[PDB]
């Protein structure tokens, strides 16, 4: 059941949100060169296979999505979001936009709060990309999507937009900009980044292909980023 | 019926035979056979005259919609790929019936044919269909230029469709013709394409 | 199956032939093919009288309730396009009864010609329909203005249906015809018709 | 049925997820020639045939998955993954990945947990199995997807992790690997093995095709494992 | 209404088999040389017709099964059994095997057991038959399948199982196997026995076609177990 | 609705037979020469026009129920159990068993004990009938088959039973066993029949057909039962 | 929503009767020259008009109905007994007799009882008709059918029965049958009828088809009442 | 394509023509178009074959699980209704066939014919079903007495089959027949028939 | 179209042709139509080319299903009897093919030929369908004795198709064979049955 509080707000929904809270961060920036997503590959283990953990997925040819929460929600609904980009494609023969992506998986997941005959998704998902412009939204358990020139979802929900308040300048490079998030991550989990606890993906508008920043190109953004967390968790 | 549809470098034009038949009985000539899809963008059939008509309220409906909903009109491309889709939706009881949706968007200009039974080709200059096709096509391919300009495309998209509807026994009562030119959509009238003949043979 | 409509300046009239070419059978003769959906607004029909009736009740209804709902008269294009809609979903059930609906309103006047295969054409001042289509249609094309009085109207109508009337002789006898003025739907009844075609003769 | 919780978990997933620790241990070792995957079968009485049950279930024909939990939803999924395995070889005409195959088999678990309609399925999978390379995935009760190196579900679980983390390498070649996996399952259940009461199977990458180990097959192995078993057990 | 309790067990499940407690026992006696089962017929009083109660079931024509819990619910499920046994034949023109048809009507109590519309069957089933060796089965309300060697569900359960693990052995002589479970039933409702206050049928090797006994050739058996069964309930 | 308890007896079943004790008292005495059955309208009011009142409805030309419990139930089961009868004829050309005309509708009361969108039929029904020897079943609310010889339902059950338990002999001409019935009943209300209260039907074995046993043709039995009533009632 | 108590009884139906009761009262007079039905249409308030208003509806030219209970409730029941009559009428091309009727709006009503997500209607109906002999029904609001000489429903039923108890008797005149029903009625409400707020209709064997007994026509029986009306308020 | 059956006064016995073709091309060796559905009942297909083998194996399994259920072995009436009711049940998927159901039980010996159209009627002691039937009743008939052998009874029923197949050219080879004797269910199969029929030579 | 199938002392060998024309367009004559379902079972197909590779691939998919989840390769026979009621479930839709599928199994040697309707027949014997099947089956019976190696069996096959083959081309040129041996599957493929007809010349 999903009913109202006396207080406006679903109960379902608010559950669902502390859900999201309570999974694996991520975070995107959004330059006017293209737009980064990171996600924390998280390890509890030596005995994880973390090369092949998924955090950033790729959903279209210039969209991925990374995401924070319940992880079984979290692959149907981008599973979902494949499917739903590709009827777009089907169509219309024309990219789906990134606002419009997250649109309606976010009706999508509003049927589900709607009805009180299912759960909610406990997910929220981070979907970046070049539609024409860069673009990056964060979607809400509710469903519904705003965007955000530079946020995450997770533990370090506050961690991150709290540093991006001080740091973020607008008006940046990729180069800088990658270093940005890398900052920002690395102070969510408060240590330093190593590249194989992140998975780094990204849209540029400059080719507007998707790439995933195998741990090669990865470790010097890393490298940069490592002395800037440093001097923040030394002050 | 004949249509023909020209890709210029300053629009779009295209023209079709006004003769709209029911039954097999022309009930009258005050009918049109160009039907306005989006601000910038036509619609012309040859094919049966029955399907063209409900068909261009349903992909129009659609078009206005998607501008609304995404904000930002609707590529050329975007609503006849979904021509296509919409003939494949409601093939268990099939409209028969070649669409040359084409008009004018940001990316420039284009004319694409969308058969009844599949997928929606583009057509680089030049399009034609109907039982007119051949002579309409015949008169295109001796006076296209690629430079061609949009008053220009006018005279000779009449000319196609003149030469093509005196042949045939299924095609006539005047000319529909249409000017994209992102800056008006002009649909010349009963009124005017009868002028651009009367410097012809009446 | 003769039906004529012609839009005034004034009034809108249409007439049809009382019976349609059933064969040399009959069955009643307080038959009609011509119904009132609205105050204002009538229905002519090219085909079946018992698929015309059935259909016409329908269409009545909804328009009826359109009134009520809305608190607004319906406009006789609101009337054409709920029955091109009606007739599209039915195309597969026996509905090829070919519909002029016209009348009056506070938008205008107009006759909409209405096909079971969909679409509404706006026939903006002449419209014939049927087999007898092409005969009648000359008649009207001959006398028509868009000046003409709609007593004028009602003269040239009931000379023109008589012609393409003058096909079947169990149809010959008692005439359809409508005045709409605004003041009046006057539906004329065979009788006072019949006086002022006893100088066409029958 | 599911809701969420006030504490942002889900309730029958989580009591789920204890039905998987009151289960019976099962356990991978994934080396760099094969992966295998033995389950224990250790019986309660003498008159239960431990010759003819069945806990290392085979489902295709280069993949074999074990299963914790309860014993009546593990084999209904096993039998969908078999299904959902065949399924697409008939489309493809390509067995069915490790990753994928278990991808499908988590959606259904998750379709369980989403819908208010039916109770989650309480069981943990090992899937392993050679794609083309050595895989081993971990499959939750919600739904959830981890690939491990070497693992654990059931009763075993916190014993056996931490032996791992104390043991195991990468290098790990297949009869030492073999070995530590039955090593680990004598450290469970605190005494030597049998070979009547542990069921063993492999995909080796040379074949890339399941073998079952015989019980003829076990003996080797019990022998020298047992020597190991005894020293750490005794101290 | 199935929803798991806070030890990951399902309610409902555990409801479910106290019901098979109160029920009336049933054993299975197996042996190299045939599969005996042997169901107790409930006698309250004299009104009780005792040559037309149903406790051994036949399945199909080398399967037989005894029942004990909720007499309506078994009946159901064994009537589902026959129709699964036949639609075996049906598509493969090869009678199913003892094994295949306990898998096939577990899935049956495994789904009611899972939807939150119908509840699990409050029945334990023995299915015994011979597909080329002997086999017995014992199933439980979840859907849980064990291979047993010897068996007894009902309230004699507890008894006979830990009679069976002093008498029992691996190869016995049909004979004296017969004997042994008429020994077990004899102790488990602390009486004599009588020829026509119990039943018994049996797959045979040789016949390998279900078979029941009559009173009469029961009459010898009951008599040579009634010695032994006088010796235990004075020790 | 329906679940199991802790002590595994479904409420909705035990509570079902609470309610076929709160019923008017049927019966059941079945000889060798043929099947009887015997229900109690009463009282009404002297305004209920108790001789047109049905208790004992023919199911089939040789098969004959009477019931207790709730009448709704009652009646609705009857119309079923009719439908099934015929059902037969229609499919195999022959009449319906007592035995499986009694499992089918015993089948249908399992249906709706099971699936919680319905609460369970509260009915017993006796079903008798001289199908290929005279049988006489009663059923239960469960869906309880249990074949009786005399037996009786209702408000009546303990009274009626303990009647037959010394007095039931198995040799009994017809005559003998009417008038034991008809005895038994004036035990239970305490009081001497009037024949118009009671309505007796019965199968025969040599007419194999139903005979509902009008006032008329029942004055004799009555005589001979009343007799006895009065005399067992003063010891 | 019904459910069983420990007492045997649905719940939700002994709340139905306490509906009934609350509804305003009908009675029926049964003779041998017909059956008459009598229903208080009785209003509380001056501007409610009592000249168009029923409590006595024809259901089929053979039978009529009255109601107590929620009138709701009572109209849809009815309304399905007009279309049940009429159903008999396209299927046999005979009129349905009375029992049938009433049997199958009972089974109707009785269905509704037994569906888990609607409730028991909250009626009692009093279906008389003539088909042959006269008939006079009382349904509950159980699905309980039985047939009566003479009785009521609603507020009037323990008075009314009462009532007739003395002074009822098995056959009267017609008109003797029509004073003592509007006698019962006066003495039910305590107070003298005036012809303009009863109604009272009947289905004679004569005329075999329903009439209503218009206000002018009901006028003489109604003063012929009220001496005896006032006779048994001065006793 | 022929089946004779008949019911001697100790048993049944009933016999088909093997024949089994595409064109007239023998493809196997053995197509027996004899099954036993029961212990001791057949079911012998006059008519198509493939459709004939599917259909057997329905009725066989459920007279299999009707002994199971009802603790009772199924009468001849019993699986001979039972098919009559799955024909009419399963004629959206029709198997064109005629059939006879027959055999033993402990009621005794009967046969009976089942049309696909429904309805199993019952044969006294002879029945002849198949396109050489008429023929079959001719040979049958003369040489039965309603006091007949089983043993006796084998001769006549290869005889009144072999009696069509020379008849035909599109048959002559490949026979069917079993005894039922009520303790025995034997098929005497192609070699021990053929010494039957080399006592009427060709 | 032909198969032929053939089951010895020492194993199973079966044949088919590889060249199957619809019209003069030829479909195939490099598709095999013998296809191995389990370990050391076949299928072999008369008919079309398109519904016998698509089915094979459900039954192939099936049998790996039988034996993955019964612990338990499937019988010949029920690999037979599963595809026979495919078939009659599938008679709406185009599966139409005739369909020999052999192999070895616990049972020893079988090969079944199943209906085009669904309807299995066991053979321990020999059988053809097709329309090359004709000619095929009676040199394969003239050759064949019960004591038979697989030695020879493949060169018997292939005469018996050669046969087949002198009718028209459809049948041969090209040839499929098989030899199943319960530890070899082994499927020749062109080059070696080249060689078993070059000591038959063509």
């Amino acid at each position: 059941i999903t009913v109202f509080s006396p207080d406006g707000r679903l109960f379902q929904v608010e559950y669902a949100r502390e859900a999201v809270k309570r999974g694996a961060t991520a975070i995107g920036i959004k330059c006017k060169e293209g737009v980064i997503l990171i996600a924390d590959k998280r390890v509890g283990s030596k005995l994880l296979e973390a090369d092949t953990i998924e955090k950033i997925y790729k959903i279209d040819e210039h969209i991925c999505a990374a995401t924070s929460g319940l992880v079984a929600d979290a692959r149907v609904l981008i599973d979902r979001a494949r499917i739903e980009a590709q009827i777009n494609r089907l169509t219309y023969d024309e990219p789906i936009t990134v606002k419009e992506l997250a649109k309606k998986i976010c009706d999508f997941k509003q049927q589900y709060t709607q009805y009180g005959g299912v759960r909610p998704f406990g997910v929220s998902l981070l979907i970046a990309g070049v539609d024409e412009v860069p673009k990056l939204y964060e979607t809400d358990p509710s469903g519904a999507l705003l965007e955000y020139k530079a946020t995450a979802i997770g533990m370090g929900r506050n961690a991150v937009t709290e540093f991006f308040e001080k740091e973020y300048r607008d008006d940046l490079s990729f180069d800088d900009a990658m270093v940005l998030g890398l900052v920002a991550m690395g102070l969510s989990i408060e240590s330093e980044l190593v590249p194989e606890n992140i998975e780094v993906g990204y849209v540029k508008v400059d080719d507007r292909t998707f790439k995933e920043v195998s741990p090669e190109e990865l470790k010097p953004y890393v490298e940069r980023a490592n002395e800037r967390i440093r001097e923040l968790l030394k002050k | 019926t004949t249509t023909v549809g020209l890709v210029c470098k300053d629009g779009v034009v295209m023209a079709t035979e006004k003769r709209a038949t029911m039954g097999n009985f022309i009930a009258s000539k005050a009918a049109k056979k160009i039907y306005q899809i989006a601000d910038r963008m036509a619609m012309t059939t040859a094919g049966s005259v029955g399907d063209a008509q409900f068909l261009a309220r349903i992909i129009k409906i659609e078009a206005n919609l998607y501008e609304i909903r995404r904000e930002r009109k609707p590529t050329v491309r975007a609503i006849a790929t979904l021509t296509s889709n919409l003939l494949n939706s409601y093939r268990y009881f099939p409209y028969l019936v070649q669409l040359l949706i084409g008009g004018i968007d940001s990316e420039g200009k284009s004319i694409y044919s969308i058969d009844p039974i599949g997928g929606a080709i583009e057509e680089k200059d030049i399009v034609a269909t109907g039982s007119g096709s051949l002579t309409a096509y015949g008169v295109l391919e001796d006076r296209f230029t690629p430079e061609i300009g949009v008053d220009e495309a006018v005279e000779l998209a009449v000319r196609a469709i003149y030469s093509a509807m005196k042949r045939d026994s299924a095609s006539g009562d005047g000319i529909d013709v249409v000017k994209i030119t992102e800056d008006e959509f002009y649909q010349y009238s009963p009124e005017e394409v009868e002028q651009i003949l009367a410097k012809f043979r009446k």
